[PDB]
């Protein structure tokens, strides 16, 4: 869905390649409603249109607004801050480093000067968790005027303001309509309307002075009524209209007995709504919940339809293989020789893999040695990868990274910055190779100055991606014609012109026919050395009974039942090479003694108990 | 264009108790577009002594300053009055606008019958040619909290605004009228803010005024200094 959007968790560090920050921003947001984490907006200059911040009503986490030039940051419509995750850990709102003291970098006579001016949130009446931060920010009015006390929740701890006021610039007065002198900007609407302190007794949100004024107990930024139903946003959860605290159980106590789900009205938490299904790339737990990783003694299955739930391991709890953030290695932070023997022989990962220049080169006082690339075919048998991959370094032996060939999923439950699921950078590899990635999860892929790296519009990453606001960002690869210009370019059986790379093992499909990882003109149906049979665009092999037909069809499955002819003998269930003589049928039952005939038949054959007929042997 | 204030009586003789008004015409009108605020301000100067603030935003009149005096007028044409002037209430009155820089002052009206603290530094003998730096300490405030201007207030006794700086960031808005003559400065750790005349010519004898300014309802220039006079050779 969009109007969800994920969070995202880099904090004050500088955009990964600020040449394409600008436009992760806009695709993670431009339709977005609901934030699932933390908002921030970093190192954005001063010409930049951030009209798609424009539909923001809730943040999950914490805003950073720090490090950019920009005058305005028009978050108007955003009225809730819940701070389940916070900035320094103290903080649903900071905002830094925003104008900067600039060294008469522009004419003496600049245009005018950069850095945020008014905060400009005509609707933030609600932090339910932490406090304010507001430091250096030279061209900043109005930040003292308001009255935070009010938009901090009732139950608000953490309820702190560190709000350094030091301006160049002289903040004209609060509009005159703004009775009170409390208003984000010089704008009539800009006042601060009030919600909390202005309230009758016993209450916690309100309207207006009176007690018909005070909002439903559910209520969490205001009301247009004392209804629920009347909410502006929720305390807890949206049951489709209607605020409520939990949402509806998914065991409904029937007069009877504990029957089954209302499920019919039984719903998901997932973030602050009720929902029926839990929405793509998430699990569904027992206990009603939409969740990311699952609950303490418990597995991830899976069903045929896709759908991913948490049950309880009824056994022991088979163990795992778990990635870079998660348990043991929890803050490791890069595949090295030191854990790479860990990940031997995994279908799946939970966590995530990063590959930095540390993992390579020596890091000698940690005493871990350089990582071989022989080592790295570990890799050969992952199939999945529930976190992110992020390659900052790559043996340039290699040229694609082929020892991730079978990896088909990357789920970006956790992200990378919090925002990329498939990060590329500084690599000089020449083309992907990643034949069998058919999905990234969550999250945007980026993949920049890789100065070699060819087969990236080779790809059809529209197909890959699940929820929008995912994207792939890329910049300071290879151009695009000086690749084709060397011969590099999808193999002509390749479906479309979609590759991860060069020849007919990297198609996405094969326009004719597959045999093995291989695409092919013709499989082996009449003129074959071995025969085959055709199944959904594959050559899959015949059974070594069928017998091979000079002109025609040779078989229609890969049975020896399905056979057209078999080679030798035949026994009803199928083409055999030898009549079966006394083998055990099962534990406890008795032996089938057969011979062939001039037929090709096997045929039972006559006895008592003790001796028997073999082709005339007892 | 700058902004012209012309006040209508140049100067008025009259008896205790008595009603007056003095009025202040604009060129331009004094009022910025997202506010009905105006920004104008009243000042008194009791000879001897530094002016000071009795009504901002026009209509508005600073706390301490007796009931008689009031503001009135918006748009172009303001005007003060003083219900029955007493005989503390001689003085020069100066007409201040402060919407756009320049900040401009008018020619002034002198009646006649029938805790912030801004020191500035010595007064001051400048031989034409060289420069002089006056010093400006201030106590009594939160010192980052606030600008810190400076007015010349010539022989002849009318205001000119100098400049503005920030002191915090020490960020300078400066007069044209100025541009070469005048460099504001802040020892921003000592509370201490600077001015630098330099190549002084015989019209640059004069008194200057140091003056405070700060946020929202304080945005006009409220609080000034005793005066240095600068008397050139
Ligand atoms: C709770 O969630 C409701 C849907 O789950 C939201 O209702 C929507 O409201 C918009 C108009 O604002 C309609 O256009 C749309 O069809 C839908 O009815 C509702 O806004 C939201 N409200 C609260 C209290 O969170
Ligand atoms: O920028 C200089 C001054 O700015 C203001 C305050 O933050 C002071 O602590 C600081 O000394």
């Amino acid at each position: 869905s969009t109007q969800v959007c994920t969070g995202t968790d880099m904090k004050l560090r500088l955009p990964a390649s600020p040449e394409t920050h600008l436009d992760m921003l806009r695709h993670l947001y431009q339709g977005c409603q609901v934030v699932q984490g933390n908002l921030e907006l970093t190192y954005l200059p001063t010409n930049a249109s951030l009209s798609f911040l424009q539909d923001i009503q809730e943040v999950q986490g914490y805003v950073l607004i720090a490090h950019n030039q920009v005058r305005q940051v028009p978050l108007q419509r955003l009225r809730i801050v819940r701070g389940t995750q916070l900035f320094e850990d103290n903080y649903a709102l900071a905002v830094l480093d925003n104008g900067d003291p600039l060294n008469n970098t522009t004419p003496v006579t600049g245009a005018s000067p950069g850095g945020l001016r008014e905060l400009q949130l005509r609707s933030l009446t609600e932090i339910l968790k932490g406090g304010v931060l507001i430091q250096r920010n030279p061209q900043l009015c109005y930040q003292d005027t308001i009255l935070w006390k009010d938009i901090f929740h009732k139950n608000n701890q953490l309820a702190l303001t560190l709000i350094d006021t030091n301006r160049s610039r002289a903040c004209h007065p609060c509009s005159p309509m703004c009775k009170g002198s409390r208003c984000w900007g010089e704008s009539s609407e800009d006042c601060q309307s009030l919600t909390r302190t202005v309230c009758a007794g016993g209450c916690a949100r309100c309207k207006g002075p009176l007690p018909t004024d005070c909002c439903h107990e559910q209520c969490a930024a205001g009301c247009t009524g004392p209804k629920h139903s009347d909410c502006l946003a929720c305390l807890h959860f949206n049951h489709s209209g209607i605020c409520e605290l939990h949402c509806p159980a998914l065991v409904t106590y029937n007069t009877d007995t504990f029957e089954s789900m209302p499920n019919p009205e039984g719903r998901y938490t997932f973030g602050a709504s009720c929902v029926t299904a839990c929405p793509y790339n998430y699990l569904s737990t027992d206990v009603g919940s939409c969740t990311l990783v699952c609950p303490l003694h418990n597995q991830e299955v899976t069903a045929e339809d896709g759908t991913q739930r948490c049950e309880k391991c009824s056994k022991p709890c088979a163990r795992v293989c778990y990635g870079l953030g998660m348990e043991h290695l929890r803050e490791v932070r890069a595949v090295t020789s030191a854990n790479i023997q860990e990940f031997a022989g995994c279908k799946k990962i939970f966590g995530s893999l990063a590959f930095l220049p540390e993992s390579f080169d020596g890091d000698p006082a940690s005493n871990t040695a350089p990582l071989q690339p022989e080592q790295l075919q570990v890799f050969e048998t992952l199939e999945e990868i529930t976190g992110y991959l992020y390659i900052s370094a790559w043996p340039d032996s290699l040229p694609d990274l082929s020892v991730f060939q079978n990896l088909q999923v990357i789920r970006g439950r956790i992200l990378h910055n919090g925002a990329y699921s498939l990060t590329l950078q500084g690599l000089g590899i020449s083309w992907l190779g990643l034949r069998s990635l058919r999905e990234l999860g969550s999250g945007l892929a980026l993949i920049h100055h890789n100065t070699h790296l060819c087969f990236v519009h080779t790809v059809p990453w529209d197909q890959l991606f699940r929820n929008p606001h995912q994207a792939l960002l890329h910049t300071a690869n290879r151009p695009e014609d000086e690749c084709v210009g060397e011969g590099l370019a999808c193999h002509q059986l390749c479906a479309r012109g979609h590759c991860w790379g060069p020849g007919p093992t990297q198609c996405v499909n094969c326009s004719q026919f597959l045999r093995g990882q291989e695409c092919v003109e013709e499989c082996r149906v009449l003129q074959g050395l071995p025969r085959e049979y055709v199944n959904a665009r594959h050559c899959l092999p015949c059974h070594p009974e069928c017998q091979p037909q000079n002109g025609s069809v040779t078989c229609f499955g890969p049975e020896a039942d399905q056979c057209v002819a078999c080679a030798h003998y035949k026994d009803p269930p199928f083409c055999v090479a030898r009549c079966p003589s006394g083998v055990k049928p099962d534990l406890s039952y008795m032996p089938i003694w057969k011979f062939p005939d001039e037929e090709g038949a096997c045929q039972p054959c006559p006895i008592n108990c003790t001796h028997s007929c073999v082709d005339l042997d007892d | 264009a700058d902004i012209v204030l012309t006040q209508s009586p140049d100067s008025l003789a009259v008896s205790l108790g008595e009603r007056v008004t003095i009025n202040c015409k604009s060129s331009q009108p004094l009022e910025y577009s997202n506010n009905q605020w105006n920004y104008l301000a009243w000042y008194q100067q009791k000879p001897g002594q530094s002016p000071k603030l009795l009504i901002s935003w026009a209509s508005t009149r600073k706390s301490g300053v007796p009931d008689r005096f009031s503001g009135s007028g918006s748009g172009t044409d303001f005007t003060l009055t003083i219900s029955s002037v007493q005989a503390e209430d001689v003085a020069v009155y100066y007409c201040g606008q402060y919407s756009d820089y320049p900040n401009t002052f008018g020619a002034g009206t002198k009646l006649e019958i029938k805790q912030v603290q801004l020191v500035q530094s010595g007064a001051e003998v400048v031989k034409p040619g060289a420069s002089v730096k006056i010093s400006c300490k201030a106590s009594g405030y939160p010192f980052t909290q606030y600008f810190i201007h400076w007015v010349k207030q010539n022989p002849g006794q009318r205001l000119e605004w100098i400049g503005q700086i920030s002191s915090s960031y020490a960020t300078v808005d400066y007069n044209q009228k100025f541009k070469g003559k005048a460099t504001l400065t802040v020892d921003t750790s000592a509370s201490i803010a600077y001015m630098e005349l330099s190549s002084l010519r015989s019209e640059d004898t004069a008194v200057y005024y140091c003056v405070r300014s700060g946020n929202y309802e304080e945005y006009a220039m409220d609080y000034w200094g005793q005066g240095t006079l600068v008397t050139v050779s």
